[PDB]
């Protein structure tokens, strides 16, 4: 969060062009330097994180920036000039990072400076108090999830949450339903039910044709090949036929704009604002995952159509419907991707308000100076108040956030401690009595703890997560894409649409980005590139679905990992000569790392570990004869690390009764030592 | 015969400027033009957008003996830039930069 | 002879052109043409069974490519041309279109090497700075409060006290050119008092709203 | 049975009847182009929804590490001896206990139930 996730933030920022002459205004570089702390007389000094705690002080450390002024008046001279290292607040600093004064230091000075050498780091001190942040969990997105409300009128529905790499401070979410069957009616019960579309900043519902003519493509063949792919297909045809019907007699472009363009924010007095209005909202609000940009709007149709086209085969029962609860469409909100969202809504509101200091000062004409127009203590107390009390929102806004997170570090028992720095928290209310989002499911295997969990209100809520399980951080998909362009894989414009029913549609983060013919080559291609680290890093996950023709590629971050062994035809690729090596570390420099290069182990996300076939034990699994299987792809190292933290102090604990091993690790949390 | 027996090698130079900014007009081969039927043609930016951006309208045969709109690509050097070939008397090749990609369209 | 006319010249001639995508590092390596902007020399060579096409750099150009050939069909490609003189032309219409490929010259880190050279600057990273820069100055008078200072001692002072009778002749100047001026027109002529230029004006015409505000003052129809 | 499309503006051709020769003639709504049926029969609906997933599953699925082997069952139209099984995993699971075959062979891809 601190080396990219806020360089990029106010590096892509609007600059504030502002008017006669008129100005110029643009950021450029960040530095920080290490915590310091301003005495009574204005001298400053370090701050160690000892002070801090005795004091009542907070662990921060100061902001500063390059900002460029050019003044643009014609007057035959365009004169700019730069600030350089101008301030702008205190960020808070979590100890032992890289940018803590505790970082890389050896025992013999930890003990010097008053520190623990077995504290573990990872915590923030504020007004003295010890915080930890909590990783809240959250739905997927960039993907397409079809679910079935029972309740309402709809018979299906799709959704899919988009958002633009990181760069929206909400996220826009839409819907393609389809209407219930049983419909009362004499009219509507010959033709059938009618595909429909929510889309975001509108009133009303909008069928998908006009949806679909607003972007072009106004025949009823080049629509009709976006949605069916293939037109051997007589029962799928029928479907979609009365989803033409309604949208038959609007048949032109700019008739369908102001349709669509009638109902919105704001009802269109005149008809431009209209043909206006509705050309961004479908430009810049319909799936921004895609491109934002107001050319290539034929990829924004191709999408919408694949979001129909799978929509219609959860209907015919040729496919099955998605599991909310399922552990693979979930990601994982750190304290990176949490403090970059909350550091975006306080930049914004610091430029917004050196406008309204320029618009008043520039009026009377005089001049402009800027290091007054800087409010600082818009981000050093913004941060500073929601992380000490919790509610994730505005001093202001104590009403419209989500609280529970930032609590106080536990420090009864060591043991206490360190369960508290792994804690996972499911975001759903603490009394519902819909047991699905509590009990156990298959994919929790080995990624969070079984038997840890508190009894009362909060059973199933909150979570702790196991030894070896690791949390992605995030990469840029650039490489991978320049690789598979010229890997034989065919772009999506310069296709034709025939050429798509036997080809295997390749995502990449969620974005549809071409076709390929052979992809068992690929996958074994993509594969050993990954196991020896040349273009690929080992966090990325690739997934194949041989039935439904199509290959997924992530690489964002929130992703839930855990090590394995990889296996060549029956026998493990871990030889002897990695044991005899490895058990020389001290004196050596052959450590974790280097195995990871080597190819014999590999990390392996939830979605990905429905593609495998995992051995318990090497010795008795892999033994040629008449066996369960043959074709083992990995195997476990010790079964024993699919516990937590306060669940492996257990003696035996495979000879206890279930309940049991639930008390304990609930109070082992509270035992003096 | 020679497409497959056929064997030759031609110089190619690649001119740092020209008289004329090259483009590219697409046709979709589903329609099968006849260009010997285009006896003249108009060509011009499109009005709806009331310089460099704006679509082309294409006026052959007269105001309405053939129409169409092309659209331009969003983008055509992005990665890789393309170029024209052709074919000098002296054998040589002579290579032409695509300035722009515009899709030409059919209209009722 | 028409702006909007376009040649036909090159379709009518049935002129046939060829398409050929070039990555960007040649095309670069392009835009440095030897000499007039001659690239190197193109090979051709077609047996029974197959057909092979590939490109050689100039010497000096350097300081095989082979060509995947790429199918035209489904959609029908002409090039058209706009001269430095403006003038427009259709040269040919397209007859093939190819692609230029590695061929067992290179791997991925070696491709990759191009791909870091091309960077040189990537996006911005947060550096570590070392103690803390010098953040408040001693200045005595703010710079802006001091342009302003000059300026005000630079007016305040061309106050047209005089000129009883010959404003009039200005001000009434004016006022047949448009009926009426906003005040802070009048001013742009008179740099005499407001209070005693609206005397002035109150002397010899009214003010009307004209009817969004803008104090508007105009001569009496009488 | 299946769909028609306009030869002028790619549009969907609607059904339409003529008082003359008694034919059916396809219309369309945009322009009016025509031209006669040759089955003669617009509507089917079928409600028994027996259709052999034979028609529906893929030759590559014999390249999947999760899926159980055999080396009874070969295959017929190649003479392998061995094969790979599976269930509908689809809908109509009332009775749905059957055993779908592929063989293994490459570029056999032969299917069959039993
Ligand atoms: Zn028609
Ligand atoms: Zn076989």
């Amino acid at each position: 969060f601190i080396q990219m996730s806020v360089q990029r933030i106010v590096e892509d920022a609007p600059p504030i062009d502002l008017q006669p002459p008129r100005y110029l205004l643009k950021f450029e570089q960040i530095y920080l330097s290490k915590p310091t702390h301003w005495e009574r007389d204005g001298a400053p000094s370090p701050m160690m994180p000892n002070e801090a705690r005795l004091r009542n002080l907070t662990y921060s450390a100061p902001l500063y920036v390059d900002i460029t002024k050019t003044v643009i008046k014609e007057g035959e001279e365009q004169l700019q000039t730069q600030h350089q290292k101008t301030f702008i607040g205190k960020i808070p600093i979590m100890l032992r990072s890289t940018y803590c004064l505790l970082n890389g230091l050896t025992d013999r000075d930890l003990c010097e400076l008053n520190e623990c050498p077995l504290d573990p780091g990872g915590y923030f001190i504020i007004n003295g108090s010890e915080k930890v942040l909590i990783a809240q969990e959250k739905m997927a997105t960039n993907t397409v999830y079809v679910f079935a409300k029972k309740d309402s009128k709809y018979a299906y529905t799709g959704e899919c949450r988009s958002c633009l790499e990181n760069s929206s401070r909400p996220t826009s979410t839409i819907w393609v339903s389809m209407l219930a069957r049983g419909g009362q009616g004499a009219k509507k019960s010959a033709i059938g039910q009618r595909i429909v579309a929510t889309l975001p900043y509108i009133k009303q519902e909008v069928p998908i044709i006009i949806v679909f003519r607003a972007l072009g493509f106004v025949s009823d063949r080049d629509i009709l090949e976006h949605i069916i792919y293939d037109f051997e297909d007589p029962e799928m045809m029928e479907m979609v036929k009365p989803s033409l019907d309604e949208a038959f007699v609007i048949q032109e472009q700019n008739v369908a704009l102001n349709f669509i363009g009638s109902r919105g924010a704001k009802p269109g007095v005149t008809k431009e604002k209209r043909i206006k209005y509705a050309k961004e909202v479908l430009q810049k609000e319909m799936l921004p995952h895609v491109g934002v940009s107001d050319f290539c709007e034929t990829k924004k149709a191709y999408f919408l159509g694949y979001m129909v086209h799978r929509l219609l085969l959860a209907a015919l029962g040729r496919r099955e419907l998605d599991d909310r609860d399922h552990y693979g469409n979930k990601r994982l909100d750190l304290a990176g991707p949490l403090l970059a969202f909350l550091f975006r809504g306080m930049f914004k509101n610091l430029l917004k308000e050196v406008r309204i200091y320029a618009q008043k000062f520039i009026d009377r004409g005089k001049d402009f100076n800027l290091e007054l127009a800087i409010k600082t203590r818009i981000i050093s107390d913004g941060l500073k108040y929601s992380l000490a009390t919790g509610n994730w929102g505005d001093q202001k806004k104590a009403h419209q956030a989500r609280a529970g997170v930032s609590q106080v570090l536990n420090r009864l028992t060591f043991a206490s401690t360190l369960s508290h720095l792994r804690r996972l928290n499911s975001p759903i209310g603490r009394d519902g009595k819909l047991a699905k989002p509590r009990q156990l499911h298959n994919t929790l295997w080995g990624m969070v703890c079984p038997a840890e969990t508190p009894e009362g209100h909060a059973v199933g809520l909150v979570k702790n997560l196991a030894l070896m399980a690791y949390i992605s951080v995030g990469s840029q998909p650039s490489p991978i894409l320049e690789f598979l362009e010229e890997w034989s894989m065919e772009n999506l414009e310069e296709i034709s649409p025939a050429a798509i029913a036997d080809a295997t549609k390749i995502f990449v983060n969620g974005c549809w980005v071409g076709i390929h013919k052979d992809p068992e080559q690929l996958m074994n291609t993509l594969r050993k590139l990954r196991r020896q680290m040349d273009i690929i890093v080992s966090e990325v996950s690739m997934i194949r679905d041989i039935r439904e023709r199509e290959i997924r590629i992530y690489t964002d971050a929130g992703r839930i990992c855990r090590p394995l062994l990889i296996v060549e035809k029956q026998k493990l690729l871990l030889k002897k000569r990695h044991i005899d090596q490895l058990k020389e570390r001290e004196y050596n420099n052959y450590s974790w790392q280097d195995l990871v290069a080597s190819g014999v182990v590999e990390y392996i996300d939830t979605l990905e570990e429905e593609t495998v076939m995992l051995a318990m034990t090497p010795d008795d699994l892999q033994e040629k004869e008449v066996a369960y299987c043959s074709t083992y792809t990995h195997c476990e190292i010790h079964p024993s690390m699919i516990l937590g933290v306060c669940a492996s102090i257990i003696p035996f604990p495979d000879h206890n009764q279930s309940p049991r091993n639930t008390y304990q690790s609930a109070m082992g949390k509270q035992a003096m030592g | 015969g020679p497409s497959s027996q056929n064997v030759t090698e031609y110089v190619v130079r690649v001119p740092k400027n020209t008289t004329k900014k090259y483009n590219i007009m697409a046709f979709n081969a589903a329609d099968k033009v006849n260009f010997a039927t285009w006896n003249q043609a108009r060509l011009e930016r499109d009005l709806s957008n009331k310089p460099e951006d704006q679509p082309w309208l294409l006026r052959v045969n007269g105001k309405s003996g053939r129409k169409f709109k092309g659209i331009k690509k969003g983008g055509v050097t992005e990665n890789t830039s393309y170029y024209i070939f052709t074919q000098c008397p002296d054998g040589a090749f002579e290579a032409f930069p695509v300035h722009n990609w515009y899709n030409f369209t059919p209209l009722a | 002879a028409e702006r909007g006319e376009l040649d036909l010249t090159g379709a009518k001639q049935n002129t046939g052109v060829w398409l050929v995508k070039v990555p960007k590092y040649l095309s670069q390596q392009w835009a440095k043409a030897s000499g007039r902007g001659e690239v190197g020399k193109l090979r051709i060579a077609k047996t029974q069974g197959r057909t092979e096409v590939s490109f050689t750099l100039n010497e000096d150009l350097a300081n095989e490519h082979p060509f995947v050939l790429q199918s035209v069909g489904g959609q029908t490609l002409t090039v058209f041309t706009e001269s430095s003189s403006d003038k427009l032309s259709l040269e040919g219409i397209v007859v093939q279109r190819a692609e230029c490929r590695p061929a067992a010259s290179e791997n991925y880190m070696r491709l990759k090497r191009l791909q870091i050279e091309e960077s040189s600057k990537p996006v911005r990273l947060s550096q570590q700075l070392d103690k803390v820069v010098t953040t408040n100055y001693k200045p005595v008078a703010n710079h802006q409060y001091n342009i302003e200072y000059e300026r005000k001692k630079k007016e305040d002072g061309k106050r047209a006290r005089a000129d009883k009778q010959h404003v009039l002749d200005m001000l009434f100047s004016a006022f047949e050119k448009h009926q009426y001026y906003n005040l802070k027109d009048l001013v742009d002529i008179t740099k005499q008092p407001v209070v005693y230029l609206k005397e002035i004006l109150k002397e010899i015409g009214v003010q009307n709203v004209k009817g969004i505000h803008k104090n508007t003052w105009e001569l009496k129809p009488e | 049975v299946g769909i028609r499309f306009c030869q002028e503006c790619n549009n969907m051709l609607y059904p339409k009847e003529d008082k003359e020769n008694r034919i059916l003639l396809y219309a369309c709504r945009n322009c009016d182009y025509q031209q006669e049926a040759d089955n003669s029969c617009i509507y089917v609906n079928k409600i028994t929804h027996e259709v052999d997933e034979l028609t529906q599953i893929i030759a590559d699925v014999s390249q999947d590490p999760t899926l159980p082997r055999t080396e009874d069952h070969p295959c017929q139209k190649c003479g392998h001896k061995e094969a790979v099984f599976f269930q509908s995993h689809s809908a109509r699971a009332e009775d749905a206990m059957r055993l779908y075959y592929v063989c293994t062979a490459p570029h056999c891809g032969h299917r069959w139930t039993e």
